[PDB]
C-alpha cells in the first residue's frame, strides 16, 4: 500500500541514522579495553563509521563491555545500562563477557555478561583483535538496518 | 650506567635570560606544538579501508578451532583427549567410543568459544593435527549458545577453511 | 525596528528548535523507566573563592565601565586632562589588581 | 524583503554550524594520523545529518528539574544570543548597521553565562551546578579582558561602529598595531566558548539535559565559535573592500574566518588542558597586567604620534 | 641450519637519543621582530 511504502521509507531513514551514528559507550574492563582503543587507534578508526571514541554513558548509543565482569562491579555495570537512553545495544567482547572465559570457574565472575545484561553482538576472543570487534560493530549495525521498528508499529 | 633525567641548571646570562622571556611572552614550544600538529595533518594517515582492506596477519594467528581431517576424508582426531587435559579453561569436553568399524573416534567434541582463551595449546598439544586453531577471526554471533561449538560445527569449520589451514600449517610446521 | 523583527525572528526560531528538541522525541512510546552524582546528598559546600572571584569581577567590571567612553574621549579638546584621567584609570585598575594579588586574593584561583 | 535576509542570515548560520562539526572531526582525524568520517556520506557529507537525526528520535533523557521554566529557557537563551552575536557583523555590510555593534556583541556575550548558570541550576545534581559555577566564573574572568582588549583596539577606530573597522584596517591589518593584544584576544575568545585547552566541562553542566537540547547548546556554541572567529577577523585581520564589488570582502573575511576556525581544531588538538587555577592565574596574573598595560600603551599612544582616528 | 639471524655484519645504527633540533631565532631576533611589527603598525 502507500502507508506501508511510508513506513519502509521512514524505517530505512531512521535506522541507516542510527546505525551511521553509533555513539559508544566502553566499559573499560580489563584487557580488551587496550584492544577497544587499537580499534579506535589510526589502522582501523571507529570514528570513520560514524563511531565516535568514548561518548559519555548518558548519550551514547551502545554499551561495549569489554573485559571481565566480576559480581563487584555487576550492578555498576546494570546501573549504567539502566542509565542510557534507548535504543540502546550491547556488545559484549571477548571471552569473560561473553561466557565468563578464562575465570568462568571462579568465586568472584560473572559467568558472561548476558547474566545482567540483554547481549546484542557477542564478539568471540582474548581478546578479540581491533579488527574483529570492528567486525562486530558492523554486524550491530547490519543488525539495526534490518529493524522494523515502524512496519510493525504500522501492522499492529 | 646511570643518567640524571631534568638535573639541568639555566644559564643566567642575559642572552639566555631573555630567550627563556621571549619564549614566555612569544609561545614558542605552543607554536613548536602546533608545527608538529601541523606536521601530522600533511601525512597520509595510518587508516586500512576495512571491510575491504585487512589487517596484515602471520601464519601462526590464533583464530576459530577446527577439526581437520586426513588427506582421504578421515577425520583425524583419535580421540585421545590431550587438547581437554592441556585446555587451561577447560573448554573443551570429549566423549568417545569405538565406532562402527572399530576406530577410536568421538562421538562428543565440545569446544566452549566463550570459555576459550584461544591460546592454542590444544593444537600444539594434539599428536596427530586434528584440532587446530585456524586463521579466521570474524565469526561473531548474536546469541551466546551460537558460541558453543559441537562436532559438528568444528568439522565444518575444517571443510570450510581446510584449504587455508592446510597452507598455514605447510608454512609453519618446521618451526614446530 | 528592524532590530526588533530580527530579535523576535530569532526568539522564535530559538522556541521553536527547543519546542521540537522537547517534544517530537516524546512521541516515542518506549518504556517506562523504573527508578530514573559524586556527591549522595550531601548539601552543597558554600566555596569562599567563588564568591570572591565574583566579586572581583563585579568591581573590575565596573572600573571597565568607566573605561567605555576612550574611544569617543580622544576627540576631546582638553587632551592633557583627558590623558591624565585615562592613565589615573586604568592605573587605578591595576593598583586594585595588585591589592588583590598583594594580599592573598587571588588564590587556589590565581 | 528584510525577512528574506534575516533568513538568509541565521539558516546559513545553522548550516555552517552542522558542517563545522564535520570539519573538527575530520580535521582533528588527520592532525591524529588517522581519518575522520568517510564512510557515511561521500566523503563524509551525511554525517551531521545522520548525527542529527539519531539525536532528535533518541530517547528523552527525562531529568528531574529544579525549575522547569529555567530548564526550557537556558537552551531559549543559548539559541538566541549565539544568532543575536551576528546582525551587527560586518560582510561587507551587517544586517543591522548599529552606531554601537562592538559594545552590543560585548553586551550579548555578556548575557550567554545565564544560559549555563540556569542549565546547572536547573539541574539537580550539586556536581552539575559545581561545574556551572566553575563555567560561569571562567566565562566572566576572561569577558574582563575581552573588553578591555577590545576598547584598547577600537581606540584605533574612533567608534564602536564595526563597519568603521574596515575603514581603519584599508592599509594595514591592525594585527600589526596591535598583535599583543591580538594574541591575547585570541586565546581569551578560545577561554569564552569553553574550547580547548579551557574546556574543563569535558575535564575530569548540561548533562542532564535530553539529546535534542543538548545538541541546541552545541550548536549554540558552535555558532558562538564561528562568530567569535569572525569577530576576530573583522577586528585584527580586515580585508580589502571595494564597494562595487563586495563579494570580493565577503571571500576574503571567509577564507580568513575558516582559517581562524580551523586554527581552533588546531589548538584543540595539540595542548593539554588546563587545571582550573591554572587558567585563573592565566588570566589575572598574565592576561590582565599586560592588557592594562597596553591599554595605557593605546591610550597615550595615538596622542604621542598624532593618530586619534575621526570620531565619524 | 636455517634460522632467523643478523646478517653477516649486522645491522646498521639505530638512533636513540633525543633530538629536538634547536629551530627559531634568538630572544633579541624575536623581539626585534615583535618591535619592528609594531613599529610599521604605528606608522
Ligand atoms: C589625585 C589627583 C590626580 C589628578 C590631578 C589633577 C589633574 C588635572 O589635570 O586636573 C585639571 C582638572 C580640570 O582642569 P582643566 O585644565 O581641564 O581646566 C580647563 C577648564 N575646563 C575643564 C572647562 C576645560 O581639574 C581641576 O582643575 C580641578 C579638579 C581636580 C583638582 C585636584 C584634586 C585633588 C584631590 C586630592 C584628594
Ligand atoms: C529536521 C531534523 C531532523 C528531525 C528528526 C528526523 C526526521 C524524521 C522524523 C520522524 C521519524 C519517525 C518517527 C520517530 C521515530 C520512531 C521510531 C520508533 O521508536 O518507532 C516505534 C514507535 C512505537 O512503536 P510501538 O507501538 O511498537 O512501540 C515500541 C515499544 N513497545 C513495543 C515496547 C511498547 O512508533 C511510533 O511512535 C510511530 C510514530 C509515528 C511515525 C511516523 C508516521 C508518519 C510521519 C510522516
Ligand atoms: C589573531 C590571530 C592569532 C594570534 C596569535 C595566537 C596564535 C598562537 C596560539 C598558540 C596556542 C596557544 C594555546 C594556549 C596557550 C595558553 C598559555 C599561554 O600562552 O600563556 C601565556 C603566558 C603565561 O605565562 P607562562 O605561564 O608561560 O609563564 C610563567 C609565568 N609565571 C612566572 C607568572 C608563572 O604568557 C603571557 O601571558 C604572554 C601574553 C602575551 C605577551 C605579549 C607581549 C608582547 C611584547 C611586549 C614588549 C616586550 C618587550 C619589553 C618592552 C620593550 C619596549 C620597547
Ligand atoms: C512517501 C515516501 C517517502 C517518505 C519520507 C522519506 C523522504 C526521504 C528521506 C530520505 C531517504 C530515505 C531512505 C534512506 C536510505 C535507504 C537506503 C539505504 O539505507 O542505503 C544505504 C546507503 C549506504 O549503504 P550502507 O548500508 O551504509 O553501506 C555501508 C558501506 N558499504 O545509504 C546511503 O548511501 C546514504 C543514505 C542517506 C539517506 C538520505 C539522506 C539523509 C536524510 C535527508 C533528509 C532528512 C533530513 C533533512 C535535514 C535534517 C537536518 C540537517
Ligand atoms: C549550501 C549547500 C549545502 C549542501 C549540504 C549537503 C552536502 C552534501 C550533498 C549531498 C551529496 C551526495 C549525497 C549522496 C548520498 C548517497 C545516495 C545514495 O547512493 O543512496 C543510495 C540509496 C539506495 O539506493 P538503491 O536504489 O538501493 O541503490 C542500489 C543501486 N543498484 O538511496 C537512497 O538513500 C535514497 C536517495 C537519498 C538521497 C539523499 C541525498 C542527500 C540529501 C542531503 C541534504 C542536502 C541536499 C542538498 C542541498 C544543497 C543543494 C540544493
Ligand atoms: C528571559 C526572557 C527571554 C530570554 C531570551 C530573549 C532575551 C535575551 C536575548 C535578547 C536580547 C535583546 C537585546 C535588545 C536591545 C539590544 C540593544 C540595542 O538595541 O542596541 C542596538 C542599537 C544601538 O545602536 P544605534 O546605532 O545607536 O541605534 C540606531 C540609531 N543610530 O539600538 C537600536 O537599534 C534601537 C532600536 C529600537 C529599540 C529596540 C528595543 C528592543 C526591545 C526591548 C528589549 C528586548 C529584550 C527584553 C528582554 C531582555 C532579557 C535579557
Ligand atoms: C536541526 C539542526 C541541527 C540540530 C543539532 C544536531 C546536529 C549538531 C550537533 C550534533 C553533534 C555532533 C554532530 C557531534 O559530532 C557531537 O560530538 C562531538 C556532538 O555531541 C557532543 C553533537 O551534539
Ligand atoms: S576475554 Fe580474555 S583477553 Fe579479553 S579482557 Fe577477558 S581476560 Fe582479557
Ligand atoms: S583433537 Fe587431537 S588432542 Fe584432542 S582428543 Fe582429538 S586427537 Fe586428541
Ligand atoms: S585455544 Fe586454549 S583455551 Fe582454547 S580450546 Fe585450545 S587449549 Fe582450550
Amino acid at each position: 500500500s502507500r502507508g506501508e511504502y511510508v513506513v519502509a521509507k521512514l524505517d530505512d531513514l531512521i535506522n541507516w541514522a542510527r546505525r551511521s551514528s553509533l555513539w559508544p559507550m566502553t566499559f573499560g574492563l580489563a584487557c580488551c579495553a587496550v584492544e577497544m582503543m587499537h580499534m579506535a587507534a589510526p589502522r582501523y578508526d571507529m570514528d570513520r563509521f560514524g563511531v565516535v571514541f568514548r561518548a559519555s554513558p548518558r548519550q551514547s548509543d551502545v554499551m561495549i563491555v569489554a573485559g571481565t565482569l566480576t559480581n563487584k562491579m555487576a550492578p555498576a555495570l546494570r546501573k549504567v545500562y539502566d542509565q542510557m537512553p534507548e535504543p540502546r545495544y550491547v556488545v559484549s567482547m571477548g571471552s569473560c563477557a561473553n561466557g565468563g572465559g578464562y575465570y568462568h570457574y571462579s568465586y568472584s565472575v560473572v559467568r558472561g555478561c548476558d547474566r545482567i545484561v540483554p547481549v546484542d553482538i557477542y564478539v568471540p576472543g582474548c581478546p578479540p583483535t581491533a579488527e574483529a570487534l570492528l567486525y562486530g560493530i558492523l554486524q550491530l549495525q547490519k543488525k539495526i538496518k534490518r529493524e522494523k521498528r515502524l512496519r510493525i508499529w504500522y501492522r499492529r | 650506567t646511570y643518567k640524571y633525567v631534568n638535573l639541568r641548571e639555566p644559564s643566567m646570562d642575559m642572552k639566555s635570560v631573555t630567550d627563556r622571556a621571549a619564549q614566555t611572552l612569544l609561545w614558542t614550544e605552543l607554536i613548536r606544538g602546533l608545527g608538529m600538529t601541523l606536521s601530522y595533518l600533511f601525512r597520509e594517515p595510518a587508516t586500512i579501508n576495512y571491510p575491504f582492506e585487512k589487517g596484515p596477519l602471520s601464519p601462526r594467528f590464533r583464530g576459530e578451532h577446527a577439526l581437520r581431517r586426513y588427506p582421504s576424508g578421515e577425520e583425524r582426531c583419535i580421540a585421545c583427549k590431550l587438547c581437554e587435559a592441556v585446555c587451561p579453561a577447560q573448554a573443551i569436553t570429549i566423549e568417545a567410543e569405538p565406532r562402527a568399524d572399530g576406530s577410536r573416534r568421538t562421538t562428543r567434541y565440545d569446544i566452549d568459544m566463550t570459555k576459550c582463551i584461544y591460546c592454542g595449546f590444544c593444537q600444539e598439544a594434539c599428536p596427530v593435527d586434528a584440532i587446530v586453531e585456524g586463521p579466521n577471526f570474524e565469526f561473531s554471533t548474536e546469541t551466546h549458545e551460537e558460541l558453543l561449538y559441537n562436532k559438528e560445527k568444528l568439522l565444518n569449520n575444517g571443510d570450510k577453511w581446510e584449504a587455508e589451514i592446510a597452507a598455514n600449517i605447510q608454512a609453519d610446521y618446521l618451526y614446530r | 525596528m528592524n532590530l526588533m523583527i530580527t530579535l523576535l525572528t530569532n526568539f522564535t526560531l530559538a522556541t521553536l528548535l527547543v519546542t521540537i528538541a522537547f517534544w517530537l522525541p516524546q512521541l516515542n512510546v518506549y518504556s517506562e523507566k523504573t527508578s530514573p552524582d559524586p556527591m549522595g546528598s550531601a548539601r552543597l559546600p558554600f566555596s569562599m573563592k567563588f564568591f570572591l572571584v565574583a566579586i572581583t569581577f563585579l568591581l573590575f567590571d565596573l572600573e571597565i565601565a568607566l573605561l567605555l567612553p576612550l574611544p569617543w574621549a580622544s576627540q576631546t579638546t582638553n587632551l592633557n586632562t583627558m590623558l591624565t584621567m585615562a592613565l589615573l584609570l586604568i592605573f587605578l585598575l591595576a593598583v586594585s589588581l595588585a591589592y588583590e594579588w598583594t594580599q592573598k586574593g587571588l588564590e587556589w584561583t590565581e | 524583503m528584510f525577512m528574506i535576509n534575516v533568513l538568509t542570515l541565521i539558516i546559513p548560520i545553522l548550516l555552517a554550524v552542522a558542517f563545522l562539526t564535520l570539519v573538527e572531526r575530520k580535521v582533528l582525524g588527520y592532525m591524529q594520523f588517522r581519518k575522520g568520517p568517510n564512510v557515511v556520506g561521500p566523503y563524509g557529507l551525511l554525517q551531521p545529518i545522520a548525527d542529527a537525526i539519531k539525536l532528535f528520535i533518541k530517547e528523552p533523557l527525562r531529568p528531574a528539574t529544579s525549575s522547569i521554566s529555567m530548564f526550557i529557557l537556558a537552551p531559549i537563551l543559548a539559541l538566541t544570543l549565539a544568532l543575536t552575536m551576528w546582525i551587527p557583523l560586518p560582510m561587507p555590510y551587517p544586517l543591522i548597521n548599529m552606531n554601537l555593534g562592538v559594545l552590543f556583541m560585548l553586551a550579548m556575550s555578556s548575557l550567554a553565562v545565564y544560559s549555563i548558570l540556569w542549565s546547572g541550576w536547573a539541574s539537580n545534581s550539586k556536581y552539575a551546578l559545581i561545574g556551572a559555577l566553575r563555567a560561569v566564573a571562567q566565562t566572566i574572568s576572561y569577558e574582563v579582558t575581552l573588553a578591555i582588549i577590545l576598547l584598547s583596539v577600537l581606540l584605533m577606530n574612533g567608534s564602536f561602529t564595526l563597519s568603521t573597522l574596515i575603514i581603519t584596517q584599508e592599509q594595514v591589518w591592525l594585527i600589526f598595531p596591535a598583535w599583543p593584544l591580538a594574541m591575547m584576544w585570541f586565546i581569551s575568545t578560545l577561554a569564552e566558548t569553553n574550547r580547548a585547552p579551557f574546556d574543563l566541562t569535558e575535564g575530569e553542566f548540561n548533562v542532564e539535559y535530553a539529546a535534542g537540547p543538548f545538541a541546541l547548546f552545541f550548536m549554540a556554541e558552535y555558532a558562538n565559535i564561528i562568530m567569535m572567529n569572525i569577530f576576530t577577523t573583522t577586528l585584527f585581520l580586515g580585508a580589502f573592500h571595494n564597494p562595487y564589488m563586495p563579494e570580493l570582502y565577503t571571500i576574503n573575511f571567509t577564507i580568513k574566518s575558516l582559517l581562524l576556525s580551523i586554527t581552533f581544531l588546531w589548538i584543540r588538538a595539540s595542548y593539554p588542558r588546563f587545571r582550573y587555577d591554572q587558567l585563573m592565574h592565566l588570566l589575572w596574573k598574565n592576561f590582565l597586567p599586560l592588557t592594562l598595560a597596553l591599554c595605557m600603551w593605546h591610550v597615550s599612544l595615538p596622542i604621542l604620534l598624532s593618530s586619534i582616528p575621526p570620531q565619524t | 641450519v636455517k634460522q632467523d639471524m643478523p646478517p653477516v655484519g649486522g645491522y646498521g645504527p639505530i638512533d636513540y637519543k633525543r633530538n629536538l633540533p634547536r629551530r627559531g631565532l634568538s630572544g633579541y631576533s624575536m623581539f626585534a621582530v615583535g618591535i619592528g611589527a609594531l613599529l610599521f603598525g604605528y606608522w
